[PDB]
RNA sequence: UGGCACCUCGAUGUCGGCUCGUCGCAUCCUGGGGCUGAAGAAGGUCCCAAGGGUUGGGCUGUUCGCCCAUUAAAGCGGCACGCGAGCUGGGUUCAGAACGUCGUGAGACAGUUCGGUCUCUAUCCGCCACGGGCGCAGGAGGCUUGAGGGGGGCUCUUCCU
RNA sequence: AAGGGAUAACCGCUGAAAGCAUCUAAGCGGGAAGCCCGCCCCAAGAUGAGGCCUCCCACGGCAGCCGGUAAGGACCC
């Protein structure tokens, strides 16, 4: 008997509001939610798992200093391009970078990894566009 | 900045050419 | 935030109490509205003028229906001044009075392929001494083995002008209406000939 | 040896509400908000208000201390007001009032015009002697600090801005 | 100020204070002012 | 300066210069400070700071150093003591010659001296430029937002006060 | 450059633990040629491939192919 594969399948549109939650600890549940993990039917070898819609990103939180002390950091290939951003300036300027680049580094690297990332939909403030897709709301 | 002065290992090139084998 | 399309004729000097001012005279106006971009609609704010008219036997119909929107006969160029909404539908060199100081964009000459000298101003081989044709050579361009590559942005010959350059902060010496000229002091990038925008300055 | 223990007097008439997070007091010098620590119980008895650490941690200690202070000085200020007088020592200084503003004169290329923030009122009684009068007890001692800043008390000579009740000491030039 | 991998007092006046995870001594005689390093 | 002898002796070209730089900061200058046996001006010493700057000439292969004239300053170091498929080739490895010295001798020297072959063609990565292709769910002609990058970042003299 | 903003060392306001004192534990100021922005240039292969304006349009036979066009485009000069 040769282990069951899905057939392809519908995906569920998840919404999650972000508010005040300790960020890396809501970014791993994200990456499950993304992965497929929860479902039983999971497939690792392909993209299976839901939609995830966060709002209220720039309210975010987060423990200790870091909001001082954790810097984003982007290396330009240049002479003297490293470019160092601290938390408090990154979500004063693209506050959805701060859960997005959290995410990004907990799911997988490769093909499928960077898929999955592009079905993470990630919003400032209260609203977000995808109505149409009636996400079901998920309080993790 | 070294003082010991440092010697070459190796000779300046070149002498001569194996020319030719046919 | 006032600017205006125009080409570039000339220069000559003029003299202005007992000094000769260099200058480059600019044929500017009149630059006609053709659309206005606003934030509502377009997410900024800007002028898109018209400028030097067109053969209407020339104007494909996308361009056609462009300019006839704007009840604004054909035009050979368009560009938007950025932040600038002029009160009229026509924009003309009378917005600059001399003494304004303005900054001005145009196209530099091409030199083309340039190698590293004219491109950077190196200093190239001796000419003697034994110089074995490098006379105008870069020299090295890198290190050893630790970091072993080349950097992005290593200054070398390539293609050298016929770019974007914006000359700033000059004065503006004298504006003719009459004509549609502007003296602006010093000097523009590109040819005689060439486009050029005229914008009021932002060093002050 | 206690200061948070010790209650606040509150006279005829100022008023103490509370609310979490902040106390706010209001009298015949105008009001103020007193930011407040959620962990510190704000407590009106009448015509006294109290403050009440919930433990003895260190935190709640010092939390309690500064908590008293901060309304029994809000209380204060509401009713007697605040105030810092600021002398001027040195022979050509001296200092003058512009309008609602203080001018002054201390030995630069120019007059220094200092403006009044909200809620300061700037005296200038004499020539020398010049008062920042306030219902914030912060905000006075700020703005006084400020204008003795444009010209610190000199190390050798008696001049520059001088607090009333600043001590001239000086030292040796040869 | 001095800086010194031993601050510590130097009259009967003068006084440790820690100040923004440093270690500081103040004095109302300015040469004792110190700060750690 | 050494110790060790681990890749490399079926080759990792080595001093110095030139050219091009890039980085560290234990900062020479310029910005900002504390203390001063800081009156002033000037200066000592320490802290913060690597953005930019950091001259021309005599000697010598020299690096280094000394010196002349200046200067805000004339910083120190890393990059195979950066850079010979980039140049040089003055120096230090060959063959010639000589001096001093040593050896009976042939010869020798971490001595001196004059002379002495430095290799048109870039596969790949990297770099500077420029296109071709496809893509950006209809095809088109214009005009743009700027994520992200890169460039720039020096300083003096005088006078007023 | 100006200018805005956040900082370094440093100086402070208010202030307990510690009845005094303390720039700090609560909070708030001032503060560098340096940092962010601002200036100039590149830039939507920014595959996260953005936006605005205008043009063409439902063409023949069996998310596919073929043929003639549309707006445009290229070729050639
Ligand atoms: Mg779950
Ligand atoms: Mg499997
Ligand atoms: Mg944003
Ligand atoms: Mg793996
Ligand atoms: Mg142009
Ligand atoms: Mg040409
Ligand atoms: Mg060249
Ligand atoms: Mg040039
Ligand atoms: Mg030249
Ligand atoms: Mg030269
Ligand atoms: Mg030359
Ligand atoms: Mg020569
Ligand atoms: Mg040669
Ligand atoms: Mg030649
Ligand atoms: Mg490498
Ligand atoms: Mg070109
Ligand atoms: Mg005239
Ligand atoms: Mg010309
Ligand atoms: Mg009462
Ligand atoms: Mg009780
Ligand atoms: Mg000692
Ligand atoms: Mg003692
Ligand atoms: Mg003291
Ligand atoms: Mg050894
Ligand atoms: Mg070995
Ligand atoms: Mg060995
Ligand atoms: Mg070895
Ligand atoms: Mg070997
Ligand atoms: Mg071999
Ligand atoms: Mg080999
Ligand atoms: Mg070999
Ligand atoms: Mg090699
Ligand atoms: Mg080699
Ligand atoms: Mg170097
Ligand atoms: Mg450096
Ligand atoms: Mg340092
Ligand atoms: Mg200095
Ligand atoms: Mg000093
Ligand atoms: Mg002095
Ligand atoms: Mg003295
Ligand atoms: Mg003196
Ligand atoms: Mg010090
Ligand atoms: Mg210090
Ligand atoms: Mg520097
Ligand atoms: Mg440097
Ligand atoms: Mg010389
Ligand atoms: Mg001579
Ligand atoms: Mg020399
Ligand atoms: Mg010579
Ligand atoms: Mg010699
Ligand atoms: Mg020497
Ligand atoms: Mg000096
Ligand atoms: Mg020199
Ligand atoms: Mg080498
Ligand atoms: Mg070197
Ligand atoms: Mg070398
Ligand atoms: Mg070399
Ligand atoms: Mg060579
Ligand atoms: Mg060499
Ligand atoms: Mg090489
Ligand atoms: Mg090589
Ligand atoms: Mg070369
Ligand atoms: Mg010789
Ligand atoms: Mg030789
Ligand atoms: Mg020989
Ligand atoms: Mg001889
Ligand atoms: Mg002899
Ligand atoms: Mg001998
Ligand atoms: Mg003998
Ligand atoms: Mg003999
Ligand atoms: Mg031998
Ligand atoms: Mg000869
Ligand atoms: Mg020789
Ligand atoms: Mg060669
Ligand atoms: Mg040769
Ligand atoms: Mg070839
Ligand atoms: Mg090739
Ligand atoms: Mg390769
Ligand atoms: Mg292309
Ligand atoms: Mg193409
Ligand atoms: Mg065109
Ligand atoms: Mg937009
Ligand atoms: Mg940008
Ligand atoms: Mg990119
Ligand atoms: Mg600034
Ligand atoms: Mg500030
Ligand atoms: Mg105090
Ligand atoms: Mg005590
Ligand atoms: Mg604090
Ligand atoms: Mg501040
Ligand atoms: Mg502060
Ligand atoms: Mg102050
Ligand atoms: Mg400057
Ligand atoms: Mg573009
Ligand atoms: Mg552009
Ligand atoms: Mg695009
Ligand atoms: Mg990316
Ligand atoms: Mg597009
Ligand atoms: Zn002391």
């Amino acid at each position: 008997m040769k282990t069951y594969v899905p057939k392809q399948v519908e995906p569920r549109w998840v919404l999650i509001d972000a508010e005040g939650k300790t960020l890396g600890r809501l970014a791993t549940k994200i990456a499950t939610l993304l992965r497929g993990k929860h479902r039983p039917d999971w497939t690792p070898n392909v993209a299976m798992g839901d939609f995830v819609v966060v709002v209220n990103a720039d309210k975010i939180r987060v423990t200790g200093k870091k909001l001082e002390q954790k810097i984003y950091t982007r290396y330009s290939g240049y002479p003297g391009g490293l470019k160092k951003i601290p938390l408090e300036k990154m979500l004063a300027t693209h506050p959805e970078r701060v859960l997005e680049h959290a995410v990004k580094g907990m799911l997988p690297k490769g093909p499928l990894g960077r898929r999955l990332f592009k079905r993470l939909k990630v919003y400032a403030g209260p609203d977000h566009p995808h109505q149409a897709q009636r996400p079901e709301k998920l309080e993790v | 900045r070294r003082i010991r002065f440092r010697p070459p290992y190796l000779p300046r090139p070149g002498r001569r050419p194996r020319f030719p084998p046919p | 935030m006032k600017g205006i399309l125009g080409v570039k004729v000339g220069m000559t000097r003029i003299f202005r109490d007992d000094r000769a001012v260099p200058v480059t005279v600019i044929l500017a106006g009149p630059c006609p509205v053709v659309q206005r971009r606003t934030p509502e609609k377009d997410g900024y704010t800007a002028v898109q003028l018209g400028f030097l008219p067109q053969n209407p036997k020339r104007v494909n119909r996308p361009l056609k229906g462009h300019f006839a929107k704007a009840g604004v006969e054909p035009v050979r160029i368009l560009r938007e001044i950025r932040d600038f909404n002029p009160e009229g539908d026509t924009v003309t060199v009378e917005i600059f009075k001399p003494g304004e100081r303005v900054d001005v964009t145009g196209t530099s000459k091409g030199r083309g392929f340039a190698g590293v000298m004219k491109r950077w101003n190196f200093a190239g081989g001796p000419d003697s001494h034994g110089a074995h044709k490098i006379h105008r050579h870069p020299g090295s361009i890198g290190n050893r083995k630790t970091p072993g590559r080349v950097y992005k942005g290593k200054k070398m010959a390539g293609h050298y002008g016929a770019e974007r350059v914006t000359v700033m902060n000059l004065e503006v010496v004298d504006v003719i209406p009459e004509e549609n000229l502007l003296l602006v002091k010093g000097a523009v990038p590109g040819p005689n000939g060439g486009l050029v925008i005229v914008r009021e300055t932002k060093k002050a | 040896s206690r200061i948070g223990r010790l209650p606040i007097p509150v006279p005829k008439g100022v008023s103490v509400e509370v609310a979490p997070g902040r106390v706010k007091v209001k009298g015949p010098k105008g009001e103020l908000e007193v930011p407040v620590s959620p962990e510190m119980r704000v407590v009106v008895e009448e015509g006294v208000v109290r403050v009440e650490r919930p433990s003895d941690e260190r935190r709640h200690k010092s939390l309690h201390g500064l908590t008293r202070t901060l309304i029994a000085n809000a209380v204060k200020g509401v009713s007697e007001g605040y105030s810092k007088e600021l002398l001027i020592k040195g022979i050509g200084y001296r200092a003058r009032l512009v309008g609602r503003a203080l001018e002054l004169t201390v030995g630069f290329s120019h007059p220094v015009v200092v403006e009044p923030p909200e809620g300061i009122t700037f005296e200038v009684p004499e020539p020398t002697r010049v008062r920042v009068s306030g219902i914030d007890k912060q905000k006075v001692g700020q703005v006084a600090a400020n204008i003795r800043a444009i010209r610190k008390p000199s190390a050798y000579h008696e001049k520059g801005i001088y607090y009333a009740g600043e001590p001239v000491r000086l030292k040796p030039g040869k | 100020m001095k800086v010194r991998a031993s601050v510590k007092r130097i009259c009967d006046k003068c006084k440790v204070i820690r100040r923004h995870g440093r270690v500081y001594v103040i004095c109302e005689n300015p040469k004792h002012k110190q700060r750690q390093g």
